[PDB]
């Protein structure tokens, strides 16, 4: 369910180059994400950002390693 | 007003 | 003119976004959707809107205030209102005033012994407010917001 | 992206994963499924932890979305800016400003000193293990040295916030962006040849203009501040490098007017805030100081802590606690540096005293009666805990107390129970003492409404009261010790020489010579401290009489005016002095007291039968004044004179000067207070003779020379 989602680590896709991994806290109704230990990375440039929140529109991709996935 | 705090 | 006073409906989402877009404008400390989420999800009877009956959209709130309670210590429960906000046009007509009086009789029909907040020792409009209602300074903390404003801690006792 | 770089990363930004599988579908499809109000999370996960998070694409919220000038954008650091002389002097003068408003204005690091790249650029190099080639020697030489220097004075700072003697992010600001330098970063010696040798160039090199000049004394100036850490490492108590910081930055306040300076753009910026990892949200960069005052104030802080050590007795370090952050709040490093100058790594107090001795030093010199136990090292404890929160701010100082008075109260109780009564007479001492400066520190927060100020300034009276019976009976006792000694000296004269007398006479040489020292010195100690707390006494009683003619006119009231509907005034009374409701000696007075103490003070007559009261109660005020304006004059003629004059025993040898600033502040308070009692008369009867009378209310004004522990009770028309 989306329960076991929780805890595990997922790569989240905005709208413009920047990509967040971290991993993901909790989720709310409307998929709006609370994702800890966040990795923003930028092209080549990579920086953590720690406890981060996406709203919804702002989500353009959600990627899990199929590994972990499947795990 | 609820202060933020990191 | 025509304000309603009618709490939170947590269902809604238009309820939800006019509330954040209502506080981020008139509060200095930014909040997240999960700040909200934290109060609104846990205590949705603990927050109350404003709504203009005759506004060209009567749906959108014009005032909000948003609270919990908690038990403090071990004895006693504690309401604490965590933010309040009425739109620049609709300041001045008792609106923020009334948010208070309900949320606090929320709040003490729900056998709070005590409400908290935190204002800035500048904010003269929400010293007035809450000092009128009975509530009282109790601390001073040296730079507490992010603006570098000293913040008070108004208590008031209902038990 | 345009950048060949963001096209290269873009390819590899997941190469550290093999195979990534599109759940958006999956994870909307779920979301919308589930109820509004549910959230999904790990149940043992607390929402409130959530409360602390960033939230991308939120202006004040996400670090990336920051806006940057091109300057800023790229400025790299290996480019050697024209000219390179005034590009070198401003960049090292607002780096020096950067520190400042870090630490004077209470800025943050990565707004501050972070906010230079050049200080970026060599902290990177020193957490691998100069940073940066430009091929000029001003940039490479004279300000990599000053960059070095720079970031030394950092890590000391972290040292100091280490020791937790101050609240981290309110005193002081030190969130490093997860630098660590380890041991990497080198001596102090090391930084100061590096900084020494820039000098010797700079005296070398041939262009003479301002901004050479002022260029020394940057290198200078950065040299004496490295020189801070000499009080911490070898307690060093020599003002040679303090004195020349402020010669230095005497120098500069006079060359800014005579030259404009720009660092090159880029330089100074938010840089750091978009491209570093950054768990805080954006943060402009506040407006620097214009000169170099604040290391003055800063080299005159730290003069201030070093001259405790200076101190020969326990009411020396004691009055120097009492006053050196008292008339206004003290620079962040000197407020750290006092309680680690005065509690040793060895354990000991200023190298001299051990924890058990310095305690038992302030009960011999308050009871002036000669001394492993359990309550003697709780208690030495205790006076510790004391002296670091004389260093705190101006907020933090008032809740340290609250801490306090019930700590004391029970230690007190403890050491009654075992009966010992000059350990429990000197708890109940310091606990009153506290009570008292609690509650008046109140007024100068602002904490007490002006309708409050009854309740206070007579609760303040009441306790100013006991402290006087105390100290009143604990002198008694002392002269009449001094007099038993006196009596064995007019009992020798009348003797002759026999094995009588010289019984008499070792009894009365050793009381000479260990014990008449000490009571002289205690009881004239003591006649301070009755000077000192009847002043207290007075001034409250002033204000109570201000706030009862007040309420005579029918313009104030001990409770809230407004009309409430959740409390009633009694709860709000209990809530205000709930910190003194368990102290059990003096107990606090009930509710009930407080209503019928006012309703005396209250002149309930009318016409001629009220006018006779009222002045006799503004004649009280103006007369009290006028002797309480005479006992401080008293106080302040002991002060410059000394302790050895025979009559008042002070202590404020360390902060004679301070002192008297006090004193004469409060001296401005009290003809503040007389002359404000007159305004409030000659309106309030004019007011009632017009029918047409304004509606007045009460605000608790501080006098802008005075002291605010006792603001003054002003009359102030409502209007719109
Ligand atoms: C404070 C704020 C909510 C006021 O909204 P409002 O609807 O105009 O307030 P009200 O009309 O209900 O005023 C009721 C009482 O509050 C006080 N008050 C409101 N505005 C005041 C002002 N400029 N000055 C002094 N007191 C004021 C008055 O004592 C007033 O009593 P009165 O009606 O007898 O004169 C609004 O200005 C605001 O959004 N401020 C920024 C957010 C904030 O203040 N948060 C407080 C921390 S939770
Ligand atoms: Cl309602
Ligand atoms: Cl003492
Ligand atoms: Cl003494
Ligand atoms: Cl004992
Ligand atoms: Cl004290
Ligand atoms: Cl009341």
């Amino acid at each position: 369910k989306l329960s076991d989602f929780i805890g595990n680590t997922l790569i989240v896709s905005l709208t413009e180059d920047r990509i967040l991994v971290g991993s993901l806290v909790a989720v709310d109704a409307q998929m709006n994400l609370l994702l800890d230990h966040v990795e923003e990375r930028m092209g080549s440039s990579s920086r953590m950002m720690g406890l981060v929140s996406v709203p919804r529109r702002s989500v353009k991709t959600i990627m899990i390693d199929k590994p972990v996935l499947q795990e | 007003m609820l202060r933020f705090v990191g | 003119m025509e304000i309603v006073y009618k709490p939170l409906d947590i269902r809604n989402e238009e309820q939800f976004a006019s509330i954040k877009k209502l506080i981020d404008a008139d509060l200095s400390e930014p909040y997240s959707i999960y700040v909200y989420r934290y109060f609104l999800n846990q205590w949705p009877e603990l927050t109350y809107i404003a709504v203009d009956n005759k506004s060209g959209t009567p749906n959108i709130p014009i005032g909000c205030i948003v609270c919990k309670m908690d038990p403090h210590r071990n004895v006693r429960l504690r309401g604490y209102i965590g933010m309040l906000a009425v739109e620049s046009t609709y300041r001045g007509h008792g609106i923020a005033k009334k948010l208070v009086e309900i949320a606090i009789d929320k709040m003490q029909r729900e056998h709070c012994d005590e409400i908290m907040l935190e204002t800035e020792v500048e904010n003269s409009a929400a010293l007035n407010l809450y000092e009128g209602m009975g509530f009282i300074r109790m601390k001073r903390m040296f730079r507490y917001y992010l603006n570098e404003g000293d913040a008070f801690k108004l208590i008031l006792p209902l038990t | 992206p345009m950048e060949v770089d963001s096209i290269l990363g873009s390819l590899s930004i997941t190469d550290d994963f093999d195979q990534l599988v599109d759940v958006t579908s999956l994870f909307d499809e779920l979301c919308s499924k589930l109820k509004p109000e549910a959230i999904v999370k790990d149940p043992r996960f607390d929402l409130f932890e959530g409360t602390h998070s960033l939230e991308v694409n939120n202006s004040k919220l996400d670090s990336s979305l920051i806006e940057l000038t091109a300057e800023e954008i790229e400025f790299d650091v290996n480019v050697a800016y024209d000219p390179p002389l005034a590009s070198v002097a401003a960049i090292a003068d607002r780096l020096l400003r950067c520190v400042i408003s870090w630490l004077n204005d209470y800025q943050t690091l990565p707004t501050t000193v972070l906010s230079c790249r050049y200080t970026e650029s060599l902290l990177s190099s020193l957490v691998k293990g100069s940073s940066w080639c430009t091929g000029n020697i001003l940039y490479d030489k004279v300000l990599g040295s000053c960059i070095l220097g720079v970031c030394y004075l950092t890590k000391f700072v972290q040292k100091l916030l280490s020791a937790g003697i101050v609240f981290e992010e309110e005193d002081l600001n030190f969130n490093n962006m997860g630098f660590n330098t380890f041991d990497n970063l080198p001596g102090q010696d090391v930084v100061i040849n590096s900084l020494t040798e820039s000098l010797q160039i700079l005296e070398a090199y041939s262009d003479d203009s301002l901004h050479l000049t002022m260029l020394k004394h940057i290198l200078k100036i950065i040299i004496c501040l490295v020189h801070l850490e000499d009080h911490l490492t070898d307690y060093s108590t020599k003002t040679s490098h303090l004195d020349e910081l402020i010669e230095n930055a005497n120098s500069v306040n006079g060359i800014f007017p005579q030259l404009q300076l720009s660092p090159p753009k880029g330089a100074f910026s938010t840089y750091i805030q978009k491209h570093r990892s950054n768990q805080f949200p954006p943060r402009k960069i506040t407006k620097l100081p214009t000169d170099y005052s604040g290391f003055i104030t800063l080299a005159n802080d730290v003069k201030t802590i070093l001259l405790v050590d200076k101190a020969e007795s326990a009411l020396e370090t004691y009055q120097f606690a009492k006053f050196f952050n008292k008339l206004e709040q003290r620079h962040v490093i000197a407020r750290i540096l006092f309680p680690l100058f005065f509690i040793r790594d060895d354990r000991t107090v200023l190298g001299k005293f051990s924890y058990t001795q310095f305690y038992l030093l302030h009960v011999k010199e308050f009871s002036a009666q000669t001394p492993g136990n359990e309550l003697i090292q709780e208690s030495s404890n205790m006076l510790l805990e004391w002296y670091q929160n004389c260093s705190q701010n101006t907020c933090r100082y008032r809740q340290g107390f609250n801490r306090q008075l019930i700590l004391w109260d029970s230690l007190q109780a403890q050491f009654e129970s075992v009966n010992s009564q000059v350990y429990c007479s000197w708890t109940y001492f310091m606990k009153l003492s506290s009570m008292i400066e609690f509650s008046l520190k109140g007024f100068d927060l602002d904490i007490y409404k002006p309708f409050e100020a009854y309740s206070m300034f007579w609760y303040v009276y009441y306790l100013s009261h006991h402290l006087e019976t105390f100290l009143k009976d604990s002198q008694n006792d002392i002269e009449s010790n001094i007099n038993a000694i006196h009596s064995m000296n007019k009992k020798l004269k009348k003797l002759k020489a026999g094995e009588k007398k010289d019984q008499l006479r070792l009894k009365y040489r050793f009381a000479m010579d260990n014990e008449m020292e000490q009571l002289q010195a205690t009881k004239q100690f003591l006649n301070y401290l009755l000077k000192e707390i009847n002043i207290t006494k007075s001034l409250c009683l002033i204000e109570v009489f201000q706030f009862a003619i007040l309420k005579s006119f029918g313009l104030i009231d001990n409770k809230n005016s407004t009309p409430s509907k959740f409390s009633n005034e009694r709860l709000i009374h209990n809530l205000r002095f709930k910190p003194f409701n368990s102290i059990g000696v003096p107990e606090l007075p009930e509710y009930e007291v407080f209503q019928q103490t006012l309703k005396d003070f209250v002149i309930e007559e009318k016409g001629a039968a009220f006018d006779i009261k009222l002045e006799r109660a503004t004649n009280f005020i103006e007369t009290e004044v006028r002797n309480v304006v005479s006992s401080i004059d008293e106080i302040m003629q002991g002060i410059k004179g000394g302790d050895n004059n025979g009559v008042l025993v002070t202590g404020t040898r360390l902060v004679q000067e301070l002192s008297l600033e006090y004193y004469c502040k409060l001296k401005h308070t009290s003809k503040a207070l007389s002359v404000n009692s007159k305004v409030i008369v000659n309106t309030l009867k004019k007011n009632i003779k017009n029918k047409d009378s304004h509606e007045y209310k009460v605000e608790l004004v501080h006098t802008t020379e005075g002291w605010n522990y006792f603001p003054i009770q002003t009359l102030r028309i409502k209007q719109d």
